This record gives structure tokens, C-alpha cells and sequence, in this order.
């Protein structure tokens, strides 16, 4: 029941689901040929909120593929765990969108879109209870920004009361791949405050961060990455697949952190992380796991928290643990740092407790706080695309596929009015 | 100030130009509205609305297919605040969804034109004028209107 | 021929009603499959041959505890039929559980109220459990009780509410509910009794000396209280008291019968024996101030009347002098227009010990239900805590969607403002 | 020394009879190869040494449900030629099987009736079962009857016909065999009992909480129905009922015999034994509108008369004390010329339960036989469903073409309007 | 009993016949030597609907080979399973037509056809109860359009009252291999609609759609298509060959599919049908048989249905499932797609299940509807056609052998009157 289905759209996300997958199926105890083979009876019990059941026994996640070229899901069939996506999921084109978001957006995403709706509507109407859905996707890219934002408001036109999540990587400015970037960084941005009901950032710069300094290993690569944002992403839905002494699903999280409907936009951050060295030195206990919960390195973005007040918290606890312990850490976390809450709004930190720690681990912390120190990404995002859009620069590629400059006036406009809008109750008083 | 807006309505909806659209909407049950209510009948839903009323749906389709919305009625909010407040009186009985009993749905159709002024205000600025509207000038204005609200 | 239904709504409702549920049922030796291997007929019924059912259900939204109940070692004791379980949670929306979702399982919860009254002959009232934070449990508990007061009119019904606590809170949003519920029930209950979490932690640490507590010791302090209130309906007393013989002790006006509780002795069994345990002794424990149940000072505000029951082989006279203790103090001060204002009731049948439990066995307890003026102090804080975000209408939005109307809030307000002002005009001497 | 014929005819007729004959067996002791490892004489015969002889008639024109009857585990039971197949179906086509293959058919049974016939003495009466929605299972039936009426005169007949559902239908045609069937059953059979698809499954997905149920499902409970109806005649009993006093209480006018059943309680194992299930319970819920076993609503009519039937420990002054409340309800109320309109049957034995079955076993049960004026509605909208077709003689050349005359198909319209302006026609009030 | 026989002409039909037979015997486990190796005992109890008996053990079918040329038997002979074929069954001539009609109907094919209606004569006078014949031809061909349509009326006379079936393919405009199309398809359909009782239209653009489209094989070939074909042709008797809920034959078909005997043009389509990669991701259940088998692009023809309204609709489940299901899954699918079905008729779609499924399918459905949509096929037919004609191009080759252009204005005229007077039932209204 209260299931929710998997969709991920371009080259990135399709690597962070690669990756999310197969810690589900660990988790799960879930072969890479489908069979089951875990230990515990609670393995079992909650197993229709990600996987389907067919003939044989086996179990199939009823996750939906798309991209604009063949060949990144072509490679992450031949990946482990790649057997267990159903081949007729899988839909693509044949010409790509180059990183140009007009592409993804007007002229090719607009026709092959028809056919992935088929099989999100096939999914859909199926299951038992809808929750939801979640979507992993990356600002960066052309095909991905455009053909999943407008996924976004196709879905959300259809299942207006169904909640929908978005896992976005914007581009920052420090590691930089792509010379485009701030054109279908701020379109995108433009249409996903309008239809998601909750979106959570992630960015590059600050997962190289995490890696460098709290794991201190030599040679990061994009498979760690992928496996800290896998174990960010488990730990938000975790309570709803386990029991617990307070669950709480996604949108019991939707209530209580949106104050105003247009303010959706999270950092997270995962605890704990230690070094392989290291890892025998420590002792895993509530206050050691809410000090570097809060820790400013440990969030997933290079924003700075104490460069702003957070509006609300929120903490899912993981394994078993004493109640009276967790809420008097809580309060003593919001009586030393009073300067950087909100104080309009008292007692804001929510908190829950899942009795099924993560394999391996006996306890862990999944951190999602609505804080106005965001601002400071879409400040910068904006900077860099006045910069380039002043002198009209690569618009000529943009403007060949019937779109216009007046969308991109109207998306600054609204990108600074959300800025704006965002900082204005930071400095609002009682 | 919220209790003077409150105060504030139910004299237009008791208006003679209301009532006429709405007397116009006995005629919308004469024909238009036995149209609508045939469009309700195609919805299995039906079972759970009265025979002569018809579902916020069709009211909806209804403004949508007849360019009250965007033209008259930019918002598509106005809409539910139209159907709203002229079922407001209307208690949900057996979970079954409140139909346009008589007028919820012409209510709707008078919070869409009061809410919102828009493409009718600018009809009716025209015709004031003396300016007889053609369809083409009626969609050009409707056009304009919603070229400058989008 | 004297029979009681009890009800349990919400998460902390179901999770009360487990740890009443072990102790009533190891209080009249029933085994946990239901089977003995005439006091009982008070909670239970005889089915003819063999097992017995309690005359309780058990109400939820979110279907991960009764699916935790029914498959637990209390599986074949309750009847099958009479967890009602629903799909979608409220999610801390009252709005929720009150208008949207609540409406379509409530015809179910009044069928089995109904069928299990037909029932009984000598029906002296309702219970009902239930968490005043959360939606599904204050939206439930007030559609219910609500039916039930026209269902049935005169009919007592008592509630043993779990306000939150003055600055510990796990929920952001909990004061919205917390007002609307105690609304909601105002006009609809006869007794409602404070059960905030603070204070009982408080009570555990200093005596119990269990400095990580969870839910579960809690919630058997809870069920002790309760069995100590019920004691004299199944039990030989030489001065009994029934549920009936309450508004015409405890309750002076129509609108106060919000009152706070308090047991003695709390002591464990390392270093229980090594005094005496007297009845002056526990009858001045109770009276403490760090003895309440709820976080309120009692020092703060008069006494209106005190209802406080006995246990064991406690000696009338043994009572008397140490009432007149009582009253010599100089610390405790009764209204004016009340000359006595204590109710005494005495039964023979010492508490029960559950095994593997904190308390340990001792031949005299006392438990304390008293009503006093004080308790102002929990709803001008709730007050000062719903202004805050009510100022800023945030929040609101979650509200207003689930089809509320925007003026609910305000009356709400004003409600607790003319209980306030009862209760400062109610405590001047004439 | 008192005796009944069951004639079954049409597939569901057959696959009812299945159904009903598992269950006597069952509950008279008797093993599916007939031998026992008095009363078994009202629906047996004994051969002298060993076996039983059910005193039933299969006929079908289709042979494959009679082969499958001829090999399953019953194929020792029945007389291997009693049960009459023919070669060709009838395929919908009510004409077929009264003009054109029918005649050659009926010739046998009415051998075999006759020869069944003239070894009872007590006969009571005949039971017919018939799908109405089929060729030959209506036309058979017809000619059957109209053949018995005659051979025979006053004996008593019963039809339990399955008439189709509101909305929910199989075939495309069956209203036109459906109306000319009760042309020919409205002057030819003594008791009607109404029995269509949709009620039932909605019983068993409300009651027995089955999501996927099939025609078996269906037919037990039929049987069930039938065991409750004919319990009087072969077991001890408080207060007996014969077959032929049913006229005499239940048929107000010889037009008027259509009336539709109703049966509880229906609940499952897994909760049956939770609640008491006391007669006073069982008796409001069998009255309730949503459990008619015919899709009408009895709110929308007056009743004539109320025949129900209990089996088991049932003291008669609890049901006079039930039939008190059920006159003192506002939304239940009889006609005016009517005073008293009760029949009431008491019987000692409990109903029987069939291993893998979905009833669980109760000790207290109830079926009522109620005629009320509101079944007009199913004649109103098969009326209306015919003329729409007939309008523009559709269909019709597939009839006419068998030897059915234009004309007979407008003199069954007379007769339902006929019928219908009766039905209005006693319900007013003097 | 009620068994039928196949008769097959031309290369087209013969090569359909030499996959539809292999279909059959695979089904019901006849080696291709004629040897039973199956392993149900049902694959042996109905096999004489298609099978006879000859010493020795082994099983004949009773399908009788005719064309004009030798060499399309000569080569089905020495494909698998075609030693099954009876030797004396085979029948052809020296010369061929040329693909024009009027060799094949009135010089050459009238002097041949007396010695296959001898075998036809032979093989229906002896068979135990006859059910009919189906016929397997092309329109596009002249031999096969001229032979076979004149044998149907040869059969028709003799046998007035048993069925007749026909399998058509009919020249589409988009793949066409003979420029003189038009003309035998004209000449034929003429003579067709006067005949047969049932007419079944197939073409092979359709297929070709299909088999490119759902199942996405690269390089379809005639195997593929021949196979599809013969798979929709078993599936219509498969309850006539084994039990099943609700059986029903062809006759039954007749009845309710047909309203006026004119109009008896269906187009099927057969369910489910996926590719090879993706026949794991997908799960088998009702509502998704039931999305696929109305889906537009499934029928095997180019018409489009939603140009149309369905006069009539049947399904024939296959596999063991729930009645209640398929019932409430066909009001939903006419319940929502009000539009197009016509409303004079109420309750137009017939259902049926089978207990016994495809070997290596679970579950399967085939789909025969009777819709105003086909009108397209015979408007494009006759355009091409008068198109043709009023330049009489190729007309001298037709009346070189005896006939005139006066069968062709008649043909033309009677052609157009059917288009007219199928649409004139598409505006009518109730
Ligand atoms: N004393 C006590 N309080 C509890 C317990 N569990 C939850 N609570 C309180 O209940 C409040 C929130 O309501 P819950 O009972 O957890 O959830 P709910 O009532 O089912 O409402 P939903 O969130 O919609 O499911 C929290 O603030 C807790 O203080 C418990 O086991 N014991
Ligand atoms: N309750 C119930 N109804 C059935 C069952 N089987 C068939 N029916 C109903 O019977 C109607 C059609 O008549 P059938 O009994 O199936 O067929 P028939 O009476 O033998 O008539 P023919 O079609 O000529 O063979 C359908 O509309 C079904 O609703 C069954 O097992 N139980
Ligand atoms: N975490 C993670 N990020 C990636 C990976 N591959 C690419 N990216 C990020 O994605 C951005 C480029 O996105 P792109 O591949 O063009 O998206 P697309 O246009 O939808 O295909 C780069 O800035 C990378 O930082 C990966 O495997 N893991
Ligand atoms: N499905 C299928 N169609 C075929 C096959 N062979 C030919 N056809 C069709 O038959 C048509 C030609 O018919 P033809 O062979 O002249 O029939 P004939 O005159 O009776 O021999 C072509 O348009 C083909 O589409 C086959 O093997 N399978
Ligand atoms: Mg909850
Ligand atoms: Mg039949």
C-alpha cells in the first residue's frame, strides 16, 4: 500500500538510479536475478512499495527509463543489477538533444514524450494506492532538464492530488562541465517551482567536498557519489517500508516543513560518515550523530547554513533507540544555536524514529531542512546568466527551435522574484 | 476588512443580468444545459449526482470549450471559486460529489465573470463603444488578452 | 452487569491501548491467546466455551501498527473484524482527518460501536485514547466523539488526551490541531485528563532512575493510572466509586473538566523494600509538585476538588489522618467556596505487577485525579505558541485545501480566550 | 412420507444444482458415492441396499457441463439417465429451444418426472432452477412448466430464477428472453424468488471481503438459501412451515408472487467469533436495504408480507422481542391493509458448513422471504432496455425465422405494463 | 459432436490452413505424425471437432486443399505437419487463372468444383452432429476470390440451416502486389454478403503494423503474419473444445453479434501481445487484457474504430480467473467510452471464459466486434474500383470469357447500397 513508482530521465539520473537500485535491492535482500534471499521476515512484508510481483517469483522494480540517445541505458543494462529493469520500460530516441534544453523541451521531447506517458499511465492506474512519484534528473543537461520538467506538469495536469518529489543537480559554478549551463538552469528552474511539490538539490562541489575531507579517501569517482546520494535517498522513505515508534511518510514531511506553498526548496545531508581508518575510533550514539547531522560541511550543497535562518527542520532517526534521549537533543540543538532559527515559529524541528537501522550500520540520520541560506545558488545561477544572456550569446541555437527571448525574460523575472520572495521572511519579525 | 468582502456578495448573484444568464441557464437546461447534463450522463460518476444536476467536470469542460476560460476568466482558480460559492449552501450528502443543482455551476460561471473581469470586461468595454464584435474581432481581443496574461 | 468500551484512535492511541491491554489481561489471568487455563465481565465477554473479547477497538489511517497488532502474540485475542484500518494517513493535517478521509471510514467505527453496545446491559460509559498532536488521531477523535453525543446523549465519555509538551515537541505544526481538537472537544466531553510527555519523563528519571526511556514505559504508567481508576467497578471495595459518581464531585461547571493526575508510590524493586512505604508517606508524595502527571505547577493556582483513590490494605482512618495533614499545610490552598473538597475511595485488590516491567509489587498505592486552577498556564502557552505562526496565516494553505474554511481558525481562538477568562473568574474569592 | 422434486435446467441451473447438492449430501451424512458410511427422505430415495438416489433432473441441450458432471467425483451418485443431454444449443435464442429443439427433448422429461413421480406419496411440490438470461434455460423452463401445469394441476411449483442485473450484463439479447420467460412464468408458477449477479457480488465483497469472486461463490450461497427455505420439512422444530403455507401467507393475489430473499449472517472465521452474533443483530441486519440478495431497494416500497425462517438455538420470545423493534422503525413500514405481516419459523439445527468453503460455522441464523411493492423497478428497466430495440426491430429476424410469430413479442409488453399497473394498483392506501 | 469442417482455397488460404492446423496440433499434442504424445486428458476428449479416427490410432483432419495450380500443395506437403493431410482431399487442376476472376468462377473453376463438392459432400454427410463450415480465402487473388465464393453458395443451397464462417483478406490500397485488385474484390464481396453467415476481414497492412509497432521485430515475414492469424482463429472455438464458465459456440456468436442479417462484417484483434524483451517487465491481469484488446492499433485491420461506434462487441477470456472481474472490467471499458458505442441498444458486449489457456500463456483474449467503422474498407475499395472501370482498363480479359459489364454496375451498385445502409444505423438515434 501507499506505494510509490521510479522515474529518471537523462544520463546523470539514470547513473544516480543505477546506483539507488541496487542499495534497495541490498537492502531488500534481492539477488540480481530477482530472487529473494534475505533473512528476516520484515524483509518481505513492505515489499509492493518499490517492486512488482510476476510469474516465477520474481520481483521487478516499476521504474520507467527515458533519454533522448541509447547508449547510457545500453550501458547500465550490462552494470550489475541491470537485469532486474523490464526491457519494455525502456524507451528512447535516435538524434539526442546536445545539452540544448529547446530540443528537450519543444521539438523532440514534445513528440516521443507520448509513449513514456503510456507506460507511466500503465503503471499508475495499476497500483494498489498511489503515493506518489519521485524523480531523479539533472539541471546541467539539455534533454534531461527539459523532457523531465515537462514530464513534471504533464503528471502533475493528471494526479493534482497525488505528491511528487524531484531530485535536482544544478550546476555550480566552481566545477563546471558544460558552457550552457545557466540557460536550461534557470528555464528549468522557472517551470519546477510551479508543479513539484518538493524538490531537494544536490550539487557536485559539495559531494567532492564530503568525499575529500570527512571520508578522506585519495581518488573520488563518480560511483561514490552516486552511493552517498543512494543512502540520502533510501533514508527519506525508509519508515515507510519498516515499522517504527513514529512513522511518518512523505507527506506527513510535505505538512510539516512547507510553510507556503512556493518554498520547496531542501538541502539534506546524511550522518554518519567516517573514515575507513577511523571508523573503529568512534562510538555511534545520539549525540555524536546529531553534532555532525547539524555540521555545516555535512550538508550535500555548498550553501552555507549559518549564512542564513533555518524556517523549519526535519530528522528520521534510524534503528533503536530511546525517545527521551532524541527530543532532548533536539531541544538542546535549538536552545544553543536560537541566532539561526526563525523565531516567529517555535518548536520547528521535526522528528522520527525507524526501528531498522541500514545493513551494516546499528544507527543513522537522514537530515531535510528548509533553511533561506538556498538563496544564495539561484543568486549566483542568475549572475552568471545575466552575464551571458546580455550579449545574447549561444541564443541562437535557442531561438532556431521557436523559442524566444521573452521566456527567458519572464523566467529571470520569476527566478528573482523567488529569490526575493525567499529572503523576504528571513528577515521578517514577530 | 474580510467581513465587509463577505458582506459584499449575493446582490449580484440576485441581479436580473445574472438570473438571465442564469434564466438564460433554465434555457442552458432547455438546451445547453440538457447538452451539459448529457456530457454528465457520459460520466459513470453520474450515479453519485442528482439526474438534473451536472458534476464541477463538466462545468469546468463547459468553460474550458466555450472560451470563458482563458478569454473571460484568466484564472483557472476562478473557476472552482465560481462553482464554489454557488454550492457553498450545498452539504455533501453519502459522499456523493455536489452537483449544479440548479445554478452551483451557474454561480461558477458568475465568479468566473465577476472574478475576472478580462476578455468579457474587454467585450463589454467594446461593446459599450458601440462596437459591434464579430467573432474574429472577439478572438483577436481574446488573443491579446491572453498573449498579455501569460 | 456494569460494563465500559474503550476506544483507540491514532498511533499513541493504539500504542496506549497495547499496554492497557497487557495488564488488564494479566490482571484477570487471562493467557494472551485468550483462553483461562466474574470480575472479567467489566472489559470482556464470554463467548460461550472458552476465549474472551475485549469489548475495544482499535482505529487507525495508517495501517503499519494494526498491522504490527495482528500479528504479534496478541493475534488470536481480538476479534478480527474490529481494527479498522485505513490506506492513506492524515499526515498532521487535521483537515485531513476530519473532512476528507475520516468521513469514509467513520460509518464503520459507529457500526461496530453500535453492534458491541447491543451488547452490553449496564453500560456505564466510553474511554477513548488519543494523541492530540497529529491529525488522524484529533480529526478522528472529534468526528467521533461528535457522532457518539447524539448517537447516544447522556451516555459518559472520558478522555485521556496526550497534550504536547511546553517546549519538547516532535511535530512543528501540532499547535494548529492541538487547538482545533481542544475545540472540538469541549462542548463533546465530560472528563479529559492531561497526559503531556515531559512530565512523565521527568517522573521515570527521578524515579524509576532510567535515564533512556521509550514510548513503552511510558505508556505503562499510563495503563497503571488507568487500571487504578477502573479498579473499583471489578473489585471488592469498602468504599466504591463509579464512573458516573464523578461530574457531581470533580466538575463544579459545565465547561472546567480539564484536570491533571498523579500516582505514588513509583519506586523499583532495588530499593523498594528498604522503607516502609506508609500510607502518609504516599499520600504526600502525590500531593508533590515534581509528582503531576502533566508539566503545570499546582503552587501556581487553587484547588477545586480532589478525587483520589486508594488500593490494598489501606485503613480508612489511616485516610482521614492524613487528609487533615493535608489540609494543615500552608503550601496548599483550597478555593474559598469549597470548605472539602476531597472525595476518598478504598479497594482491597493491590496493583499487579507486569513482568519484565519497571514497577515493582507493593500492597498500597494511591492515584489522584484532582482539579485545579493552575491548569490555565497549558493553554495560554498553546495560546502565545498558535499566534505566532497565526499572525503570518502559515501553514494555512495545508488547511484551507482539505476543505476547511478560513474562519474556523479564528472562533477556535476565541473559545480558548472565554476559557481562559472562566477560569481567572471561577478562582477570585467572594 | 413427504417428498420434493428438484428440476434443473440451463448451464446455471446445472451449476447451481452442483451447488446445492454438495450441501445436502454434506449435511445428511451421505459420502459423494452415495453410501452412508429419516430424513433424507424428502430429497432421497432408498434403493433397499446402500445407496441414494437424489430425486433431481439435469437437462441441458449443451452436453459439455453434463460430461463434466458424468466424471467428476459425483459420477456414481446421480442415475446415469436422468441426466437428459441433447446435441445442438439453443445459443440465446429463446425460439430455439420452444419451437425448434426443445419439443423433441421435453418428450424424455416428462418420462423421467413421471417416473420419479410415481415413487414418492407425500409429494409436496417441485423446485425448478433456471438462468432467465439463456435460450434453452428459458424456453425449457417455459415448456416445462406450462407442460407440469396441466400433467398435474394444483401441485405446487417454485422458481428460483437469476434474473440479469441493472447495469452489468453478459449477453446482449437477454432482455427479450427475459420478458417473453415472464410472459410465460407469470401465469404458470406458484413463487418466484429473484436472484440476479450484482447484489451477491456485492454481498460477498462487503461480507466475506472476497475481491475475486467466481460463480461458486455465488452458488453456495444460493444453496445455503434453499438448505435454510426447506429445513422444516425433514428436521424437529419449535414452529414448522410447510411449502404448500406459502400461499396463504406470502401471495396477496394470484398476479403477485415476485419477491426477493435475503440471508445473515454472512461473515468469515477470521472475525466471525469476535462479535456474539445474538438473534436481535441478526434479524436488523437481514433487513437492511444493502443486504437484499436482489439489486432493488426495499426503501423505495411498501411491504406486503415477511416470511423469514431461523435455524438453530433461537428462543421465540427473543424474536418477538425483535419483531417489536423492527415495527417501531420509522424508515420500515408496511401497507396499510396489512396489520400484522409476519411469518415466523423456528428450527433446531444449526446450518451446515462446507469444508473450503467460505461461511464459517454459527449457531444462529436467518432467511427471509419478503414480498414488497418496490420490485417494480427491475420490470420498469427491463422494460424500458426492450423497447429500446424493438423500436427499430433489432434482433428480431433471429426469432422470427425459428417459428415465432411477429406478434408474440407485443403481448408480452402488454403483460408487464399490465403487471406494472397492478403493482400500483394495490400500493395506494384506502 | 457439433464439430465442423475446414475447407481452404488458394495460395493465401492454403498457406493460412498450413500454420493453423500446426497451431491446432500443437495445442492438442498430435505429433506431426498423427500420434497423440499430450499429456491432459482434456487434449483427447473433444478431438473430434476437428479430428477423425482411422485405424491404426492415428488422427486425419478433415480439411479439404483445393486451387487451380499444384504447386502451392505440392509445397505444403513437405512442410512440417504436412503429412496429416489426407492425400484423396487434394484437388486442383492443370491451367490456373491467372488471377482473374472470371476464369476462376465461370470457365474453369465450374467444371472443377464438382469433384471437391463430392469429398465436401462426403465429408458432411457423414460427421455426428454438424456445426458448420469455416472458410479460409483471399480477395485479392482470382482463383481463390472466384472458387471459394461460388462454393459458398454452392453450400448454401444444400445446407440452409447450419453456419458458415469466412476468413477474408481483402486488398489494402497501401501493400498492393495485383493491379486487377480492385475488380475481384468488388466481384467478390458482391456475392459474399449474400451467403455468409459470418465474415471476418483481415488485412495485411494491419499486420504489418502490428507486428513492426508491438511486438518491434525487425523483418517481419509471412510466417509471423500466418501465425497471428491462425492464433485469432483459435482462439474463437477454444470453449467448443473444452470447458469453461460460460460456453458458447458459434451459434451463440451468431445471435448476438449480428442485429440485421445484412450486416455481418466484423474485425478481431488478439490479446496480449508483447515483444521479446519486454514479456518479463509486464505482469498478466485483466485490466491489462482488457487495455490492450480495445486498443486501436490492435485490430487486424487499418480501420480505424474510434471513427466509428460499435454496434456490438464480444470477448472470449482465456485461463482460469474471476468472473466478477471481466464483468465490472467491461462496464468500465463502456462506461467510460460512451461515445462510441451506440445507444438504441443497451448492454452490447458479450463475454465468455474458458478454463483452459493457450500452451505457454496464462491468460488470452480474443476480441470480435461489430462496428460502423468498416464502412472505410469498402469506400476506398470502390473508389479504386470506379476509378478503374470508367476507362475499362483490363475490362476485356473479364469479358472474354462470357461475361458483361452489367455484373459490374450491379456489383458496384449493391456494393454501395451496403456502404450506405451500414452508416445510415451510425446517425440513427432513440
Ligand atoms: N505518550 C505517548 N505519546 C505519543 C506516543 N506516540 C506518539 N505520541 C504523541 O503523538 C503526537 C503525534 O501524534 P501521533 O499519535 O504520533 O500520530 P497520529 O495521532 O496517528 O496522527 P498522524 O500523524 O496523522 O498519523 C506526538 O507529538 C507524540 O508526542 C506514545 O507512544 N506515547
Ligand atoms: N448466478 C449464476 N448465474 C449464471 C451462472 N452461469 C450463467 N449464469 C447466468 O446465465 C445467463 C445466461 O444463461 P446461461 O445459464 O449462462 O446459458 P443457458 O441458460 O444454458 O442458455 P444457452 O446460452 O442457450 O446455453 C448469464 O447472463 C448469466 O448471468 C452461474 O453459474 N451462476
Ligand atoms: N553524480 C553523478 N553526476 C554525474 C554523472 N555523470 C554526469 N554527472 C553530472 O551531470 C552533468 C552533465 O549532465 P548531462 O549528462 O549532460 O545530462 P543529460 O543532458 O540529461 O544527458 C555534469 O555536470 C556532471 O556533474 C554520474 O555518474 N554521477
Ligand atoms: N498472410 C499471408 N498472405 C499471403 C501469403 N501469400 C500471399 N499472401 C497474400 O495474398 C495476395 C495474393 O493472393 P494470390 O496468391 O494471388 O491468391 P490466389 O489467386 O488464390 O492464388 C497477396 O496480396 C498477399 O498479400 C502468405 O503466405 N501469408
Ligand atoms: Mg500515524
Ligand atoms: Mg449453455
Amino acid at each position: 500500500m501507499r506505494e510509490i513508482v521510479h522515474i529518471q530521465g537523462g544520463q546523470c539520473g539514470n547513473q544516480i538510479g543505477a546506483k539507488f537500485w541496487e542499495v534497495i535491492s541490498d537492502e531488500h535482500g534481492i539477488d540480481p536475478t530477482g530472487t529473494y534471499h534475505g533473512d528476516s521476515d520484515l524483509q518481505l512484508e513492505r515489499i509492493n512499495v518499490y517492486y512488482n510481483e510476476a510469474t516465477g517469483g520474481r520481483y521487478v522494480p516499476r521504474a520507467i527509463l527515458m533519454d533522448l540517445e541509447p547508449g547510457t541505458m545500453d550501458s547500465v543494462r550490462a552494470g550489475p543489477f541491470g537485469q532486474l529493469f523490464r526491457p519494455d520500460n525502456f524507451v528512447f530516441g535516435q538524434t539526442g538533444a546536445g545539452n540544448n534544453w529547446a530540443k528537450g523541451h519543444y521539438t523532440e521531447g514534445a513528440e516521443l514524450i507520448d509513449s513514456v506517458l503510456d507506460v507511466v499511465r500503465k503503471e499508475a492506474e495499476g497500483c494498489d494506492c498511489l503515493q506518489g512519484f519521485q524523480i531523479t534528473h539533472s539541471l546541467g543537461g539539455g534533454t534531461g532538464s527539459g523532457m523531465g520538467t515537462l514530464l513534471i506538469s504533464k503528471v502533475r495536469e493528471e494526479y493534482p492530488d497525488r505528491i511528487m518529489e524531484t531530485f535536482s543537480v544544478v550546476p555550480s559554478p566552481k566545477v563546471s562541465d558544460t558552457v550552457v549551463e545557466p540557460y536550461n538552469a534557470t528555464l528549468s528552474v522557472h517551470q519546477l517551482v510551479e508543479n513539484a511539490d518538493e524538490c531537494m538539490v544536490i550539487d557536485n562541489e559539495a559531494l567532492y567536498d564530503i568525499c575529500f575531507r570527512t571520508l578522506k579517501l585519495t581518488t573520488p569517482t563518480y560511483g561514490d557519489l552516486n552511493h552517498l546520494v543512494s543512502a540520502a535517498m533510501s533514508g527519506v522513505t525508509c519508515c515507510l517500508r519498516f515499522p517504527g515508534q513514529l512513522n511518518s511518510d512523505l507527506r506527513k514531511l510535505a505538512v510539516n516543513l512547507i510553510p507556503f506553498p512556493r518554498l520547496h526548496f531542501f538541502m539534506i545531508g546524511f550522518a554518519p560518515l567516517t573514515s575507513r581508518g577511523s571508523q573503529q575510533y568512534r562510538a555511534l550514539t545520539v549525540p555524536e550523530l546529531t553534532q555532525q547531522m547539524f555540521d555545516a560541511k555535512n550538508m550535500m550543497c555548498a550553501a552555507d547554513p549559518r549564512h542564513g535562518r533555518y524556517l523549519t527542520a526535519s530528522a528520521l532517526f534510524r534503528g533503536r533507540m530511546s525517545t527521551k534521549e532524541v527530543d532532548e537533543q533536539m531541544l538542546n540543538v535549538q536552545n544553543k544555536n536560537s541566532s539561526y532559527f526563525v523565531e516567529w515559529i517555535p518548536n520547528n524541528i521535526k522528528s522520527s524514529i525507524c526501528d531498522i537501522p541500514p545493513k551494516g550500520l546499528k544507527m543513522a540520520v537522514t537530515f531535510v531542512g528548509n533553511s533561506t541560506a538556498i538563496q544564495e545558488m539561484f543568486k549566483r545561477v542568475a549572475e552568471q546568466f545575466t552575464a551571458m544572456f546580455r550579449r545574447k550569446a549561444f541564443l541562437h541555437w535557442y531561438t532556431g527551435e521557436g523559442m524566444d527571448e521573452m521566456e527567458f525574460t519572464e523566467a529571470e523575472s520569476n527566478m528573482n522574484d523567488l529569490v526575493s520572495e525567499y529572503q523576504q521572511y528571513q528577515d521578517a519579525t514577530a | 476588512i474580510e467581513k465587509v468582502s463577505n458582506v459584499k456578495i449575493k446582490e449580484l448573484f440576485q441581479k436580473d443580468d445574472v438570473q438571465s444568464v442564469y434564466k438564460t441557464n433554465e434555457f442552458k437546461l432547455s438546451q445547453l444545459f440538457f447538452y451539459l447534463k448529457k456530457y454528465t450522463y457520459r460520466e459513470i460518476s453520474r450515479q453519485n449526482i442528482a439526474d438534473n444536476e451536472i458534476s464541477y467536470k463538466t462545468f469546468n469542460w463547459f468553460c474550458y470549450r466555450f472560451n470563458i476560460y482563458p478569454e473571460i476568466i484568466s484564472n483557472p482558480k476562478d473557476i472552482l471559486l465560481i462553482y464554489r460559492s454557488v454550492t457553498r449552501n450545498k452539504q455533501v450528502i453519502d459522499h456523493k460529489p455536489i452537483g449544479l443543482s440548479e445554478e452551483e455551476f451557474k454561480e461558477a460561471m458568475l465568479r468566473i465573470s465577476i472574478k475576472g473581469k478580462k476578455i468579457f470586461n474587454k467585450f463589454s468595454e467594446q461593446l459599450q463603444k458601440g462596437i459591434n464584435l464579430n467573432e474574429s474581432e472577439m478572438a483577436k481581443i481574446a488573443d491579446d488578452e491572453n498573449k498579455e496574461s501569460n | 452487569m456494569r460494563e465500559v468500551i474503550s476506544i483507540h484512535v491514532g498511533q499513541g492511541g493504539i500504542q496506549v491501548g497495547n499496554a492497557c491491554w497487557e495488564l488488564f489481561c494479566l490482571e484477570h489471568g487471562i493467557q494472551p491467546d485468550g483462553q483461562m487455563p466474574d470480575a472479567f465481565n467489566t472489559f470482556f465477554s464470554e463467548t460461550g466455551a472458552g476465549k474472551h473479547v475485549p469489548r475495544a477497538v482499535f482505529l487507525d489511517l495508517e495501517p503499519t501498527v494494526i498491522d504490527e497488532v495482528r500479528t504479534g502474540t496478541y493475534r488470536q485475542l481480538f476479534h478480527p473484524e474490529q481494527l479498522i484500518s485505513g490506506k492513506e494517513d492524515a499526515a498532521n493535517n487535521f483537515a485531513r482527518g476530519h473532512y476528507t478521509i475520516g468521513k469514509e471510514i467513520v460509518d464503520l467505527c459507529l457500526d461496530r460501536i453500535r453492534k458491541l453496545a447491543d451488547n452490553c446491559t449496564g453500560l456505564q460509559g466510553f474511554l477513548v485514547f488519543n494523541s492530540v498532536g497529529g491529525g488522524t488521531g484529533s480529526g478522528l477523535g472529534s468526528l467521533l466523539l461528535e457522532r457518539l453525543s447524539v448517537d447516544y446523549g447522556k451516555k459518559s465519555k472520558l478522555g485521556f488526551t496526550i497534550y504536547p509538551s511546553p517546549q519538547v515537541s516532535t511535530a512543528v505544526v501540532e499547535p494548529y490541531n492541538s487547538i482545533l481538537s481542544t475545540h472540538s472537544l469541549l462542548e463533546h466531553t465530560d472528563v479529559a485528563v492531561m497526559l503531556d510527555n515531559e512530565a512523565i519523563y521527568d517522573i521515570c528519571r527521578r524515579n524509576l532512575d532510567i535515564e533512556r526511556p521509550t514510548y513503552t514505559n511510558l505508556n505503562r504508567l499510563i495503563a497503571q493510572v488507568i487500571s487504578s481508576l477502573t479498579a473499583s467497578l471489578r473489585f471488592d471495595g469498602a468504599l466504591n466509586v463509579d464512573i458516573t459518581e464523578f461530574q457531581t464531585n470533580l466538575v463544579p461547571y459545565p465547561r472546567i473538566h480539564f484536570m491533571l493526575s498523579s500516582y505514588a508510590p513509583i519506586i523499583s524493586a532495588e530499593k523498594a523494600y528498604h522503607e516502609q512505604l506508609s500510607v502518609a508517606e504516599i499520600t504526600n508524595s502525590a500531593f508533590e509538585p515534581a509528582n503531576m502527571m502533566a508539566k503545570c505547577d499546582p503552587r501556581h493556582g487553587k484547588y477545586m476538588a480532589c478525587s483520589m483513590m486508594y488500593r490494598g490494605d489501606v485503613v480508612p482512618k489511616d485516610v482521614n489522618a492524613s487528609i487533615a495533614t493535608i489540609k494543615t499545610k500552608r503550601t496548599i490552598q483550597f478555593v474559598d467556596w469549597c470548605p472539602t473538597g476531597f472525595k476518598v475511595g478504598i479497594n482491597y485488590q493491590p496493583p499487579t505487577v507486569v513482568p519484565g516491567g519497571d514497577l515493582a509489587k507493593v500492597m498500597r498505592a494511591v492515584c489522584m485525579i484532582s482539579n485545579s486552577t493552575a491548569i490555565a498556564e497549558v493553554f495560554s502557552r498553546l495560546d502565545h505558541k498558535f499566534d505566532l505562526m497565526y499572525a503570518k496565516r502559515a501553514f494555512v494553505h495545508w488547511y484551507v485545501g482539505e476543505g476547511m474554511e478560513e474562519g474556523e481558525f479564528s472562533e477556535a481562538r476565541e473559545d480558548l480566550a472565554a476559557l481562559e477568562k472562566d477560569y481567572e473568574e471561577v478562582g477570585i474569592e467572594t
